[PDB]
Formats: C-alpha cells, sequence, structure tokens
C-alpha cells in the first residue's frame, strides 16, 4: 500500500507531535465503502505499524488514537470503532479481534500511564473477547 | 451519477465485534 | 368492524362500494355528502362521521374519499389501516388515484375488494403478493399467504442480486418568531430495493448508540434513534433481545427501518428575514440565508419559500444568487437556488406595492419553508456498518446504499 | 435585446410624464386646470369628485388631476399616491383662516412614506387681490425650505390673467427631464 506507506510518516509524526496528555458535519466520500476493520486487516495494519515503528512504544492518548483511528478510515475506509481496548487497570487487549496492538502500564485506570505495546497472540487468542464475553455477544 | 447522493456499497456484518 | 367500504367522489357520487356486512343500508351513503357539507361549513367536520347510529369514519384521498360506513364500536385504528393499506394496494397497482381508473378498473378492483376483506375483517394487504391471485389482464393462491413469510415470494430468481439501499434524512425545524427552534426532530429513513435471488435473510448492522453500548464501543459516533420502527419483515423479538436486526427482506421497495430521533444542533440553514411593509404603501423583503451546514455538501435544489403579501403586485426582487419568482397561485416569493454550497450566504431585497384600499380581513402569516435537499450528507451521523445477506444457495450478495439529505418540517414562523 | 425603436421613438419625443393637483377647495385648482388645458377662466361648482385631465406642451403629456378640498375629500388624496409621479400644491393666500388648515394638510400629505420622488410644486393661486403676499412670505410662513430632500419651487400665477404659468410649466419640465 503506497498510500498508507505515505500516510504513516505524517500519521506518526503528528502523534508525536500531539501531548500524550470547528467544522460541523459528517461529509461522506462518494462511492468510498465503509465497513468495520478485519481481523486480517487489522492483523496487517498491526505488522505494517510493527515493522515502520512509532506505535510499539509510543504514549497512549485519545488525541493519537483518534488521529490514528480517522488516518485508518481515510486510507481505507474502515470504521473507527475496532481501535478499542479492554477497560482498566492494568494491561487493554484490543477489542477486536486480530489487532496485534495493545495497551499495558508504564509507571483509576484513567490516570494510569499506557503505551502501545505489540503483541502478536492478540491475532491468535482473544483476550478481549474472553475478558469480556458480554461485549462479544 | 444519481442526485442524491452517490449509492454505496455496504459491509456484511461488524468485522471488528466478531 | 366496517359495514360496508364505499369510494366515493367529487361531486358526492359513490364511484365503487363493497359491503362487508351489511348491517348498514346503502342509502346512508346519501346523507355522508350534506353531514360533510355541514361540517366543513361549521367547522365540526371530521373524517369520522356519524349519521345517527351509524359512523361515517373515512379519509379524503386524491380525488375521491374513502369513506367506510359502521354501526358498532368497531376499531377506529383498525378501519384507517385498512383505508391506508387499500389505498397503497391502488398505488401500488394503479399508477393514478383517480376517476379516470375508478369506472375503467373496476372488474379488478371488485375482485381486489372482495378478496381483501371479508365479513370486515381484512386478511392479506401486500400488493405483490396480492398480484399472484387476482390479477385485471386464476390460479389457486400463493403459499405465501398460507405460509409465515406472507411478505416474500418463494422461488425469486435474478441473474444478479443487486440492492439498493436509501438513507433519506427529514430535517425538520420550527422555528418561532422570535428565531429559537422549538420542534427540532429529524427522522431516519432507511428505505431499501432488495433485487435477490431466492428469500435471503437480511441482518442489518448499523453504528447504534445502544449497540455501541451493549458491545462495548459507546464512545465512537453512534446515532441515537429515540425511536426505532421496524417493517413487517424486521422481526420484533430479535430486535428486543440483542438489537439483531434480521428479516427477510422484499421483493422490490420497502420501507425496512424509520428512526426518529431528536436533534440538538444548530440549523444547517439560518434564515435572516425582515419585513419592511409600509402601511398600504409599499414592502421589503431584507432575507439573508446563511447555510450553517458542512461547505463539502451542497444542497441540491434549495426552495426557500417566502410568503409575501396576497394582494401584492408589481413585485421586485434584489437578490445575490439563484432564481427568485413570485408565484400568485401560492401567494409567495419562491427562493429557488439550485445548487446551494455550504457555508454559502444568499442576501435578497424584495420590494413590492399594495392596493391603497385595505383588505377587508386578516390573512395571516403563513411560516417560511425550506426546500434544502443535500444528498450526500448524513447529519445523524449514523452510518451503516454491515449487511448480512444469507441464502440457503449461497450467492455473493452486492448491497448497494445512498445518503440523503433533505428539508422535512422545516418552517420557519414569521414576525 | 434592441432599442432602435426607443430611440426612434425619442428622436421626436417619447416621454409625457404626470402630475397632481391638489390643494383646499375654492383655491383655483379646477380655473387652473381649466385654464392649463382650455385657456380660459371656467366658473365650476366646488370639487365633490375629482378631475382628471391633461395637459401637452413640450412634446410631453402632463396629466394633471385636481383634486378637491372638501373636508370628507381630505383623507382622499392617498388613493391618487399610487402610480403618481407629480404633484402641485395650490396654496390659499386668501383664506388667512384656511392658510394654517392648507400648510398642515400639506405637511400631512408630504409625511408619506410613499410619495417621496414627487418634486414638491407650489403654486400661488388667486394672485389678484392685494391681500395676496408675494413668492417669499409663503414659503416663509409654510417652511418649504425646511423640507429635506425636496425639491420646491413657488410659482405665482393669477387665475384671472394667467401669467406664470408659462414658467411653471418650464420649472417643472427641467425638475422632470434631466436632458437637452
Ligand atoms: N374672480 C376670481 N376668483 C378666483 C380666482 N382664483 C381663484 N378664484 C376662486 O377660486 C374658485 C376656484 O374653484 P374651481 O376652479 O371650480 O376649482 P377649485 O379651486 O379646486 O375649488 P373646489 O372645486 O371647491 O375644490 C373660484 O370659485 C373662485 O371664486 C381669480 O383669480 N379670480
Ligand atoms: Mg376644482
Amino acid at each position: 500500500s503506497k498510500s498508507s506507506v505515505i500516510g504513516w510518516p505524517a500519521v506518526r509524526e503528528r502523534m508525536r507531535r500531539a501531548e500524550p496528555a470547528e467544522e460541523v458535519g459528517f461529509p461522506v466520500t462518494p462511492q468510498v465503502p465503509l465497513r468495520p476493520m478485519t481481523y486480517k486487516a487489522a492483523v496487517d495494519l498491526s505488522h505494517f505499524l510493527k515493522e515502520k515503528g512509532g506505535l510499539e512504544g509510543l504514549i497512549h492518548s485519545q488525541r493519537r488514537q483518534d488521529i490514528l483511528d480517522l488516518w485508518i478510515y481515510h486510507t481505507q475506509g474502515y470504521f473507527p470503532d475496532w481501535q478499542n481496548y479492554t477497560p482498566g487497570p492494568g494491561v487493554r487487549y484490543p477489542l477486536t479481534f486480530g489487532w496485534c496492538y495493545k495497551l499495558v502500564p508504564v509507571e483509576d485506570p484513567e490516570r494510569e500511564v499506557l503505551e502501545w505495546r505489540f503483541d502478536s497472540r492478540l491475532a491468535f487468542h482473544h483476550v478481549a473477547r474472553e475478558l469480556h464475553p458480554e461485549y462479544f455477544k | 451519477d444519481r442526485k442524491g447522493g452517490s449509492y454505496s456499497q455496504a459491509a456484511g456484518s461488524d468485522s471488528a465485534q466478531s | 368492524s366496517a359495514s360496508a367500504v364505499y369510494v366515493l367522489d367529487l361531486k358526492g357520487k359513490v364511484l365503487i362500494c363493497r359491503n362487508y356486512r351489511g348491517d348498514v343500508d346503502m342509502s346512508e351513503v346519501e346523507h355522508f355528502m350534506p353531514i360533510l357539507m355541514e361540517k366543513e361549513e361549521e367547522g365540526m367536520l371530521s373524517p369520522i362521521l356519524a349519521h345517527g347510529g351509524v359512523r361515517f369514519m373515512w379519509i379524503k384521498h386524491n380525488n375521491l374519499y374513502l369513506v367506510a360506513t359502521s354501526k358498532k364500536n368497531a376499531c377506529v385504528s383498525l378501519v384507517f389501516s385498512f383505508l391506508y393499506k387499500v389505498v397503497q394496494v391502488f398505488s401500488e397497482y394503479f399508477k393514478e388515484l383517480e376517476e379516470e381508473s375508478i369506472r375503467d378498473n373496476f372488474v379488478i378492483i371488485y375482485e381486489l375488494l372482495d378478496e381483501l376483506m371479508d365479513f370486515g375483517y381484512p386478511q392479506t394487504t401486500d400488493s405483490k403478493i396480492l398480484q399472484e391471485y387476482i390479477t385485471q389482464e386464476a390460479p389457486r393462491p400463493p403459499a405465501t399467504v398460507t405460509n409465515a413469510v406472507s411478505w416474500r415470494s418463494e422461488g425469486i430468481k435474478y441473474r444478479k442480486n443487486e440492492v439498493f439501499l436509501d438513507v433519506i434524512e427529514a430535517v425538520n425545524l420550527l422555528v418561532s418568531a422570535n428565531g429559537n427552534v422549538l420542534r427540532s426532530e429529524i427522522v431516519g429513513s432507511i428505505k431499501m430495493r432488495v433485487f435477490l435471488s431466492g428469500m435471503p435473510e437480511l441482518r442489518l448492522g448499523l453504528n447504534d448508540k445502544v449497540l455501541f453500548d451493549n458491545t462495548g464501543r459507546g464512545k465512537s459516533k453512534s446515532v441515537e434513534l429515540e425511536d426505532v420502527k421496524f417493517h413487517q419483515c424486521v422481526r420484533l423479538s430479535r430486535f428486543e433481545n440483542d438489537r439483531t436486526i434480521s428479516f427477510i427482506p422484499p421483493d422490490g421497495e420497502f420501507e425496512l427501518m424509520s428512526y426518529r430521533l431528536n436533534t440538538h444542533v444548530k440549523p444547517l440553514i439560518w434564515i435572516e428575514s425582515v419585513i419592511e411593509k409600509h402601511s398600504h404603501s409599499r414592502i421589503e423583503y431584507m432575507v439573508k440565508a446563511k447555510s450553517q451546514f458542512k461547505r463539502r455538501s451542497t444542497a441540491n435544489n434549495v426552495e426557500i419559500h417566502i410568503p409575501v403579501p396576497n394582494d401584492a403586485d408589481s413585485p421586485k426582487f434584489k437578490t445575490t444568487v439563484g432564481s427568485v419568482k413570485w408565484v400568485p397561485e401560492n401567494s409567495e416569493i419562491v427562493w429557488s437556488v439550485k445548487s446551494f454550497p455550504g457555508g454559502k450566504e444568499y442576501l435578497m431585497r424584495a420590494h413590492f406595492g399594495l392596493p391603497s384600499v385595505e383588505a377587508e380581513d386578516k390573512e395571516g402569516k403563513p411560516p417560511i419553508s425550506v426546500k434544502f435537499e443535500i444528498p450526500y450528507f448524513t447529519t445523524s451521523g449514523i452510518q451503516v456498518r454491515y449487511l448480512k445477506i444469507i441464502e440457503k444457495s449461497g450467492y455473493q450478495a452486492l448491497p448497494w446504499v445512498r445518503y440523503i439529505t433533505q428539508n422535512g418540517d422545516y418552517q420557519l414562523r414569521t414576525q | 435585446g434592441n432599442i432602435f425603436a426607443n430611440l426612434f421613438k425619442g428622436l421626436f419625443g417619447k416621454k409625457e410624464m404626470r402630475i397632481l393637483m391638489v390643494g383646499l377647495d375654492a383655491a383655483g385648482k379646477t380655473t387652473i386646470l381649466y385654464k392649463l388645458k382650455l385657456g380660459e377662466i371656467v366658473t365650476t361648482i366646488p370639487t365633490i369628485g375629482f378631475n382628471v385631465e391633461t395637459v401637452e406642451y413640450k412634446n410631453i403629456s402632463f396629466t394633471v388631476w385636481d383634486v378637491g378640498g372638501q373636508d370628507k375629500i381630505r383623507p382622499l388624496w392617498r388613493h391618487y399616491f399610487q402610480n403618481t409621479q407629480g404633484l402641485i400644491f395650490v396654496v390659499d393666500s386668501n383664506d388667512r383662516e384656511r392658510v394654517n388648515e392648507a400648510r398642515e394638510e400639506l405637511m400631512r400629505m408630504l409625511a408619506e412614506d410613499e410619495l417621496r420622488d414627487a418634486v414638491l410644486l407650489v403654486f400661488a393661486n388667486k394672485q389678484d387681490l392685494p391681500n395676496a403676499m408675494n413668492a417669499a412670505e409663503i414659503t416663509d410662513k409654510l417652511g418649504l425650505h425646511s423640507l429635506r430632500h425636496r425639491n420646491w419651487y413657488i410659482q405665482a400665477t393669477c387665475a384671472t390673467s394667467g401669467d406664470g404659468l408659462y414658467e411653471g410649466l418650464d420649472w417643472l419640465s427641467n425638475q422632470l427631464r434631466n436632458q437637452k
């Protein structure tokens, strides 16, 4: 993905610029497909992020996560809802199966410092589903 | 084309929710 | 509990009648016209009439009133639903609802009336299903009516499997003359034209706020529909259990779901209008329209109706963008705009004369209504997530859907 | 579009214009209109209704609509304000008690937001008796100079003689027409 590779450096720079702690409406691209991110797509994105870097070990922040989700949706048409983490305190597993990214403590779960860490076992073990079977249906 | 917004393809299910 | 379903006309002549119980004499229809005339001339006219011990509850159609006589304590809601179903069936079968087809399509009309309701109790109301047993140009009734699935005929085969959806938005805004919006409700409309092979069981999935909260994703853009009304194909139990929208789509275009939730956002179009009406000398219309919607969206066919004086003549319009014309039939200034980019600002300066002699009676202040229709714009932010099309034979569906934003009850109260 | 026909019509005269005839009863309005149209001092009964006539001079049809000064006809002057381009005010200098009433009526008629393009046309009627004032005392009493955005011109015309009618017509033509 040439577009994804090009957007990865800019996305990483924007995330780094934003600290760890105007227009109305919901325009939609004409003919652009919109669907939830797939497990295979999530695994591929996690592998690409791990290979390129900038996501593993970065301080987890709401603004950075929102920017990354928006960039992913713009570049792939994936809804920004699969990038959800399990509630704390402690290590939060990805909500969507196949995601290799997870948040771990770096030091109330809200005030705990969390950083993105790669985890290849996430794509094979449904840690989030096991922890919250009700949330997975 | 079509007035009122071009038709867009729909997904099959919430792939991120299993 | 209707006694006799009859179709009247604008001259009082009954185009067609179909007695269901026979407990009411057919001569009571003659008094319906004088009763309706008396009610209209005295302000007491209502769709539910009453000729002594017999009630005449009916609605007014395009050209005739479908009056259904009743004598007992029948369900008025049931009669209204039957009348609406009959009107829908007539529209589906006949492209026009006028006296031209009543006197020309009686052969099929009588058969449809006889088959639809027996003894005042309707049994079938699906136009698509009814078209396989009663035709105007007969085999055994289809098993769909006998089977549970009475809205999807089995055995439908198509070369391709394409389903077209329509996320139509209805922007209804009730702005008072003081400038504040009182009734601002947006009603979603998920109308889909399903055209597939077989009897697929559609599994509709959207980014509902309740669904996101239940799944644990109640943090992204989720549509908060206060009222969600599924179609007949949608299973009520499945939606009530875990918000599972599973239903068999029909063959053709039908309304599957209709969301209805309040809106707390600013209006997409802000209209600043002034009335510099001189006392029988002249009038000024300093109407300024400000588009509060997103700039990436364009409101195709913007029609802001400005009610001008009824007796105004020789009017002059000094506007900026869009053609403005005064229609004497409607007695208002039609601010017609073809393409309105988001964030645009149109200023108008009206100037029309007024007769020296004052009017005999007051005419009132009709509200200003805008006819903005911006496609590819979802104001509520609700986006379709998935559509599980499952068939026993097994096929790859190609669902499609489009989002259309228009102005619904977007009226502006005058000063 | 083509305006060749309009140019051809204007080459020999096309503009006509309009005019109004208002004032108090017995102020020489009917006699003035008769003199302008015919050229004789015709004696007429008080104007219960209204008189409409036209004057052809300088290739312009000066249509004059005489209006009576009756009490019941004073509020009827607003009917002629529609589709009216000119206005002529006839004062009654021979009625000292009616001078205040005429000034009040003129002020009321001049205080209308619809009658704004009508230039002022003050006609000094009854200019035959020694009690008649000059062309400035009447204007000073009526305060014609205090009418902002109003082009006022006082002209003295003798009902019996007719002197000054040509000057008033020329002034009206110059005020209405802004060409050579
Ligand atoms: N003798 C004489 N009388 C004049 C002269 N100027 C004005 N008048 C008087 O003004 C009156 C003019 O009345 P009319 O010409 O019929 O029309 P008017 O001035 O509008 O009067 P009303 O019809 O009552 O409104 C006459 O009756 C005269 O008495 C004048 O120069 N000489
Ligand atoms: Mg007169």
